[PDB]
């Protein structure tokens, strides 16, 4: 046998405009035992995923059937950013759920933190955050 | 033996939860040494706090209290500081420390070092309102919030339904004086008349058919408290059920 040491490592109603959101969570316990934060993320605004699904999608435009994005985009119909930390509660995480570019049948966003200040460790503790959001369309043309 | 230490917890269940210990001089111990500091002509003892600390027990951790302490040292007293806690959801009781350094003091020597620390658990454990038929949870998305200065105003009641038949009911706020130990006759009259008028409702049978704004006009101060009078109905027979919820100050 050849062990080694253990190692000492809310849904939204945005309508189809701006918004902000605020997270503080305990659920850090991942280095210490939750002393203290390793480095901030001043309010990390996630509209980059759905922007980079939303645009080249409907500018596929090409023959649309042969599915040149040939995964299943089922992990999309969510957005999921990232916060991944550097090396008590969460110290600074907020996020602007700006819902003025998005599709009219998403859910949610659920965010993962990787809250690890490990260096290198390939260890990082992961905890994921959701939203469970809904959208209330205010306008069509 | 010396200063008898308590910690009292109190669950504010709308924030963290708040714990303080106290210190105290412990009586039963200070004649004790009365008797021998009179005997050396003294009047009172010199117990000096100069370490005082509270750590989060775990494997490892710490806290810190939430105000200011200097280096103290007091004859025949008591103290009492407070540290805020994370308001648990259910079931993990927390534990704490809590060291201290109490030095004894003597003529300009002779200072007895003394240590103490009482590790325990910091568990002392003694707004949605529902429907209560099938769930209609109602909140205010502002609850409590309101610095108003007899101006308009606009809420936002969020229901949140079975979403199954989601268009049903009707809010009102019924400008009526409630028709009721004397003075506890006129206590519930002034209750049931400043409840009953001071606020309007500009929107008044709205008839909702999932947000609502519900703007007010509010014509008399003090703080209202809980928003009495602000009812429903809905398509059974009496869902008159309240919000009690909301609170304002007018001022």
């Amino acid at each position: 046998s050849n062990p080694v040491e253990e190692e000492a490592e809310k849904m939204t109603r945005n309508s189809w405009m701006m918004l902000d959101g605020t997270k503080t969570d305990f659920h850090i316990t991942v280095r210490n035992k939750s002393l203290s934060c390793a480095i901030n993320h001043i309010k990390i605004i996630p509209m980059n995923n759905i922007e980079q699904m939303l645009k080249p999608d409907y500018w596929k435009k090409m023959p649309p059937d042969d599915l040149y994005i040939m995964e299943k985009q089922l992990d999309w119909l969510s957005k999921s950013c990232v916060r991944i930390i550097k090396l008590i509660t969460f110290d600074l995480e907020l996020d602007n759920t700006a819902v003025p570019f998005n599709f009219t049948g998403f859910d949610l966003l659920i965010e993962y933190g990787m809250s690890a200040t490990d260096e290198s460790c390939i260890y990082l503790k992961k905890l994921s955050i959701p939203y469970e959001v809904t959208l209330r369309r205010t306008i069509e043309v | 033996l010396l200063n008898m230490r308590l910690r009292n917890i109190s669950l504010k269940s709308e924030h963290c939860i708040l714990s303080s210990l106290d210190f105290q001089t412990s009586k039963a111990s200070e004649q004790l040494t009365k008797k021998f500091i009179y005997p050396q002509e003294h009047n009172s003892f010199l117990k000096l706090n100069f370490q005082e600390i509270s750590y989060k027990l775990i494997d490892g951790t710490s806290q810190i209290e939430l105000d200011p302490i200097c280096p103290l040292k007091v004859p025949l007293t008591a103290f009492s500081y407070d540290s805020i806690s994370a308001t648990f959801k259910l079931v993990l009781l927390p534990k704490s420390t809590q060291p201290h350094r109490v030095k004894i003091t003597l003529a300009y020597e002779l200072e007895l070092h003394p240590n103490l620390k009482l590790p325990v658990r910091t568990s002392w454990e003694t707004s949605l309102v529902n429907s209560k038929l099938s769930n209609v949870k109602f909140k205010f998305i502002n609850s409590n919030i309101k610095v108003i200065k007899g101006e308009k105003f606009t809420m936002r009641l969020q229901i949140i339904n079975s979403s199954s038949s989601p268009l049903d009911l009707v809010v009102y706020y019924n400008n009526t004086i409630n028709p009721i130990t004397l003075e506890n006759q006129y206590q519930l009259h002034n209750k049931y008349r400043k409840i009953a008028e001071g606020i309007i409702l500009l929107s008044n049978d709205y008839k909702i058919p999932y947000f609502a704004d519900l703007r007010f006009i509010g014509i008399m101060s003090g703080y209202y408290g809980t928003l009495s009078g602000l009812k429903v109905l809905d398509l059974n027979t009496n869902e008159l059920i309240e919000v009690g919820n909301g609170a304002s100050v007018l001022i």
